[PDB]
């Protein structure tokens, strides 16, 4: 639930609650949310685990990245609010259980949980955007000439942040698990069994970068240009099909805009992430450039960037 | 949420890989030949709903409609072990055992014709499928039936379900063997025209290449049409490991399709498997090392597509996803990952965004794997458009010379014209250009 | 607890000619051979012989200014066991719910009564569509009340009846003490209560479904009787019409009669359109008293009701 | 006191509906081809007193009278195993084997002539129940007995009996007189039959052959389907609960009111045994979806781009265990996506019941469901029926045999008044299509 093992379900929970968690807090039920995530368990693979009702649909006290921000920075009227942001999982505890599952790890957990929904949803954005540029490819290759700079873009940032979250969920949350596993095998009592949850949790916080509120402004920068640009060429096809704010001003100028400030928190962030590489051993940050890297359309940019 | 693929098989290749389909996943779902599911299947934790829909006994029972324009494979399929693992009610025989006479005009004027028996099966699947996420459209393009009913049901389907994925199947035909139908070049560029035109992703699946694969790796002389299905059935099973096999990332196959196609124009994504080896050769419990699966899918002997080696272009792969499965560290793909990035034996697309995709998921339980690891590619090159150019020759030979053109006068498409012959030429020519320029930095 | 079709079926169909009389008039003995012949054409007669023996037609004081439909209402006694299972209070609990279901019931009865009579006017005597501009403007409101009526009764299906059957299943199935059984029982009856808006705050909700069933039987009983008038108006002319045939008197008494349906069009056509805009008054209301309720129930109630804003651009 | 319902079966059609129509009672209620229950029935969850006459060796003898103009079907009822299941005493057949002579007129002479059997055993049946609702008359109306004799048959129990609901079974058409025949026995149903319930040969013809792939389908599968459609019929008779179970309130739901009697019949699912429905678990969305598919309505009602056809009143008998809060849903979703058009000039009929099947009868579908609907659509019969009767009275066509009748030997006045009848329905049924329909002329 929390770390969506079963992609079937949160396959389903994402189809379901895509009108629904998209809506503002007050405008997505949270009764229509349970409906629908309730739906996308018996409907997808997840019914097959025993406690697969026991999850539940939660809503997050703040935003994720604001939280992450807030956390760093220790010691919503103005703040855009939807379904979507809030969208998470929840559990509970029941003794001993509830003796062992505290809220801090709870926090986490969801804070877990809520990134990992709005990166689905992200990619799930861009995989629309694209798909409806292929429309061009069914028209004349000669009369895309806007539409050719948005739909490179989408490309590029789809391929991006599918090779980020690749990266990601191998190394990061993935070592976490992991641990956990083997530490809570190789854990004989309560203090033990503790001290391995423990260790797999803050490997994951120490590999997840959930240190630096400028990190979470820096990605949620990127994915906002992500979703202008999806929102522009939305706006474009549907002005097509008909035919037949600032993204959706322009097409190719906003388009363009958007991926050069997506493409700067994105160094931003591979900056962040090398100087951190530097200093903590750390090669998440060059397995993060690498993965960016591959080819070298942006190994060139960063390493220019870095001077 | 189930992904629902229905499967449509077209022409007597494309209903022969139907059934080989079929059988193989009611054997990687632990689905007897007459749907019922095996006792040791009953429990699974994959996501069986997305591939295929279960009978009312729970027996798992493909979303595919067999149609052909000639009795013989439809009796075939009938007569097959998997006649009752299939739904009666989405099995369609066309009582004119005519067929096509191998003309791609004729196979559309047969689709045209028998449009509203095969659009009322696709709809009833699609009011049968909760979250169905498109169709799969299996035919030939050398054939008629295959060719110009393919491309007619295809139409169709785009036209029905523009929020469907579109997927084909197609089969390319021989570019090195003389194609016993003279109309078989007009009727590989219509094919190619449609696919390029009404579909979201076509993959080239050459009979010449399986024959040379089976061969040379499992010293097969002269592969029978068996061989062909069981092989078309086992790569079926492999495209689908991560469709059944609920993991991690890209559990669906729009973001399959997303991942596989960067370029709607070039979103032909070919396929590799591996290994490649007969029966008989027992390659001593061969420990495929993460690098190895990586270069064993990038070997040109293991890629099941017979694209032209042109050294005026340099042709690059536009992105690349590696599937493997069965009990694969992560940590042994990252470092294959990490090596290939240092060795460079793969040559990305210039004017492509970084695309290497590596998932890890699970073999069938069912399905008995000789080795642990597995690993099967699929990228979209622009490798592929030597393909497309061979075709595209082909029909040009037959064009200028108007060979057996007799076939595609006969029909309404080619009567007073040559239009769709010459459409689908263009349509070759278009791909092969927009390929050319992929493999140039002037695609962005 | 109306959770089939046959038995009761039959039951209010015998008493579609027995039960609209007075409840004064209202006879036991009447009341139980009724009950008797829907059993035996229902599964009532195969149910538990035990609970044929406690199913009984239970009716209230009289009091003036009432039918014998708001009297007879079946009762399932408790003796032994079941009396410690059901006590007094689950027996006046299991009567005001029998009231509340039979009253939902001719509500829906009505209406679907009112919908037909309509449906079947179209066909008994559409002989002249020259009254085109009158039924619609209190159809559409009818139409709106009765989607209202199926509404809350899909809602009273579940949001009680279905929920508390359910938790008392799933209780009677984890019933290991006699104290365990009591609780789930209470718990299921007051489930029941608490979504049937029979509290003392729902008083107006139960008043408001009153008086919608009642606007909505005003409403068609003055449908009947234009229908009833005009056919017989109707029955005239063709009798003249007729005698017309087999042989000046007769045409000008259907130019009279013509004169005469013309002149009476406006005045059906403003009750007409009285009661439409009655019935859209009291959707209106019904909804802007649930939007200011605390319960789910209710507001998943209105909001189904006003998904299409069908009580929204009439109530902004 | 029970609820007996007594079977009217007039021709070969309406002689093969009501064996059938008893075959599928026998078997719900597990009473064996000679009437007698069987050991496995004497648990059954209907009471047969409500439909069928108990013999005094616990031998259910359905309360049904076979009248044939001919012996062969009668001689065929009696040599098939169903044989002692029928009563003796309550079939009446002419000695006369002339027929009707595909007359309407003939047939109407024929069922005067013969009105004493028919009318004594009505009388005898009506006196030995106690709660009789009414009878159900299953003919033809292209026939020449199911047409003629069971118009004077409706007429007589009008009469006799005009409290007393009149259900038919009309098979419709999909005979050169065939057009006078049908506008006579739409007439009939318009005038005394308290309810029609049309069974388009050409509808069920063409769902046979789409969904069963039975190449040239027999008239075996039809009857088939129209016992299974009958015993949807009284499948709300069986559970003991809330509302609708009468005879007269399911004519009043499903055909607004006599005047109104025209109703289209609607089966879900339709798929043969042989065709394994794949493990879609029957929703009561997916089942109200699969009801309102064109496809799946039992009645042939032309797609005329002229008439905006709509519902104007829905009873739904869901049999087998139902969830009630999924049929609420379902009904909600239906109501909330407009899937059924309601007639504007009445409420939005839509009555969902859930009742319980015969215990003794083995079911493919965990839920079925039966939809008995007015729509203006049935109009669309009828204003071909209507057109058919117009073209064969221009022409005089098929004109020799009714003129060889005394009813027809002066003049066709019948007729005429038949055709104006059937043209003020499809007007009125126009009309329903409109919302001053309620108010139309009323």
């Amino acid at each position: 639930y929390f770390l969506m093992d079963q992609g079937d379900f949160f396959v389903h929970f994402m189809d379901l609650t895509e009108e629904e968690l998209k809506k503002p807090v007050d405008d997505i039920t949270p009764t229509r949310l349970e409906a629908l995530l309730e739906l996308a368990l018996r409907m997808s693979t997840a019914n097959t685990d025993p406690f697969k009702d026991d999850l539940k649909i939660d809503l997050m006290p703040h935003d994720l990245i604001t939280q992450l921000l807030r956390v760093l920075a220790i010691e919503p009227t103005e703040l855009t609010l939807s379904g979507l942001e809030a969208f998470s999982f929840d559990y509970v505890v029941t003794w001993p259980l509830s003796l062992i599952i505290n809220r801090k790890a709870l926090t986490r957990y969801q804070m877990l949980f809520r990134h990992m929904f709005y990166c689905k949803h992200v990619e799930r954005q861009l995989c629309s955007v694209w798909i409806s540029n292929k429309a061009a490819k069914r028209f004349s290759l000669h009369s895309a000439k806007w539409f050719a700079g948005a739909f490179t873009l989408r490309q590029r940032m789809l391929n991006f942040v599918q090779n980020i979250q690749s990266y990601m969920m191998f190394e990061v949350m993935e070592p976490t698990w992991h641990v956990l596993e083997q530490n809570l095998r190789s854990a004989s009592n309560i203090d033990d069994v503790l001290g391995h949850h423990a260790s797999f949790l803050d490997n994951c916080l120490k590999d997840c970068m959930l240190t630096n509120p400028e990190l979470l402004r820096v990605f949620s920068k990127l994915m906002s240009v992500c979703v202008m640009f999806t929102n522009c060429l939305q706006r474009f096809t549907q002005s097509m099909k008909l035919d037949s704010p600032q993204l959706a001003s322009s097409f190719e100028a906003t388009i363009t805009k958007f991926d050069k400030n997506f493409s700067a928190h994105l160094l931003d962030l591979l900056a962040r992430l090398s100087i951190y590489s530097t200093s903590d051993c750390e090669h998440g940050m060059a397995s993060v450039i690498s993965r960016l890297d591959f080819n070298g359309f942006y190994t060139e940019r960063l390493e220019r960037l870095s001077a | 949420m189930p992904r629902e693929i229905i499967t449509l098989q077209l022409g007597q290749c494309g209903n022969q890989i139907g059934f080989e389909f079929w059988k193989q996943l009611c054997a990687e779902h632990g689905i007897s030949p007459e749907g019922i599911v095996e006792e040791f299947a009953t429990e699974g934790t994959d996501r069986k709903d997305v591939f295929f829909y279960q009978a009312d006994d729970e027996h798992y029972i493909p979303r595919a409609v067999l149609l052909d324009l000639e009795p013989r494979v439809i009796h075939s399929i009938l007569n097959s072990p998997y006649a009752k693992l299939y739904n009666p009610e989405n099995i369609y025989l066309s009582e004119h055992g005519g067929g096509a006479g191998n003309n791609w005009a004729s196979g559309f004027s047969q689709g045209e014709k028998i449009h509203e028996d095969i659009f009322d099966i696709i709809d009833r699947e699609a009011d049968g499928s909760d979250s169905l996420e498109g169709f799969v459209l299996c035919h030939s393009i050398a054939g008629g039936t295959g060719s110009g009913l393919g491309s007619y049901l295809l139409e169709r389907l785009n036209d029905r379900y523009p929020k469907k994925l579109v997927q084909t199947y197609s089969v390319f035909p021989n570019q090195d063997e003389m194609s016993d139908v003279v109309v078989q070049p007009y009727n590989s560029l219509l094919t190619l025209k449609r696919l390029t035109q009404n579909a979201d992703c076509v993959v080239v699946l050459d009979n010449t290449a399986l024959n040379r694969i089976a061969t040379d790796r499992l010293h097969i002389q002269n592969p029978s049409f068996s061989q062909i299905n069981q092989l078309v059935s086992t790569i079926m099973s492999a495209s689908t490991t991560t469709l059944r096999y609920p993991g991690y990332m890209n559990n669906d196959l729009i973001g399959l399709i997303a991942s596989l196609i960067p370029t709607p124009r070039l979103h032909f994504l070919m396929t590799g498997y591996t290994p490649l080896t007969t029966d008989q050769s027992v390659a001593s419990v061969r420990k495929t090392t993460v690098l190895d699966v990586m270069r064993r899918l990038l070997q040109p002997k293991n890629v099941m597509v017979s694209t032209g080696r042109d050294r005026q272009t340099n042709h690059c792969y536009i992105a690349i996803l590696n599937i493997i499965q069965g009990e694969v560290d992560p940590t042994q793909v990252h470092k294959s990952l990490q090596r290939i990035r240092e060795r460079k034996l793969a040559n990305f697309i210039p004017w492509g965004p970084a695309s290497i995709q590596v998932a890890l998921s699970r073999k069938s339980p069912y399905l008995p794997s000789a080795h642990r690891v597995s690993g099967l590619m699929m990228a979209n090159h622009t490798s592929i458009s030597s393909l497309f150019e061979s075709s595209c020759q082909q029909y040009d030979k037959l064009r200028k010379r108007e060979a057996f053109l007799e076939q595609f006068r006969k029909e309404d498409i080619f009567k007073e014209n040559f239009d769709e012959l010459d459409r689908s030429r263009e349509v070759v020519q278009e791909l092969i250009d927009e390929y050319h320029a992929a493999t140039r930095p002037d695609y962005i | 607890l109306l959770g089939q079709g046959d038995f009761i079926r039959h039951l209010m169909d015998l008493l579609k000619p027995e039960l609209v009389r007075p409840a004064t008039t209202l006879y036991q003995h009447n009341l139980t051979g009724i009950l008797e012949t829907a059993v035996r054409a229902t599964n009532a007669q195969f149910d538990s012989p035990e609970i044929l023996k406690r199913l009984d037609v239970r009716l209230l004081e009289v009091s003036p200014g009432d039918t014998g439909w708001d009297v007879f209402s079946l009762d399932y006694h408790v003796d032994g066991p079941i009396a410690t299972v059901f006590t007094r209070e689950c027996m006046s609990h299991y009567l005001r719910a029998f009231n509340f279901l039979w009253r939902a019931k001719r509500v829906e009865y009505i209406l679907t009564d009112i919908r037909k009579g309509h449906m079947c006017n179209a066909r008994l005597l559409r002989s002249m569509p020259e009254f085109s501009g009158v039924l619609h403007h209190c159809h559409i409101l009818a139409s709106e009340m009765v989607h209202f009526i199926h509404q809350m009764q899909y809602y009273v299906t579940f949001e009680v009846l279905e929920c508390s059957w359910d938790e008392l299943w799933n209780r009677v199935q984890r019933a290991q003490d006699l104290d365990h059984i009591i609780a789930a029982h209470e718990a299921f009856l007051g489930t029941v209560i608490s979504r049937c808006l029979l509290d003392s705050d729902s008083r107006a909700l139960l008043n408001q479904l009153r008086a919608v069933f009642d606007q909505i039987i005003e409403l068609q009983n003055t449908q009947d009787a234009i229908y009833r008038a005009a056919l017989e108006e109707l029955q005239r002319r063709l009798q003249f019409e007729e005698k017309k045939k087999q042989r000046a008197a007769e045409e000008e008494q259907e130019k009279r009669r013509v004169q005469e349906f013309q002149e009476s069009i406006p005045k059906m056509c403003s009750q007409l359109r009285i009661l439409t805009h009655f019935y859209q008054g009291v959707v209106q209301q019904f909804l802007v008293s649930l939007t200011t309720s605390s319960d789910e129930s209710l507001r998943f109630l209105s909001f189904r009701l006003d998904f299409n804003e069908h009580y929204r651009a009439r109530e902004p």
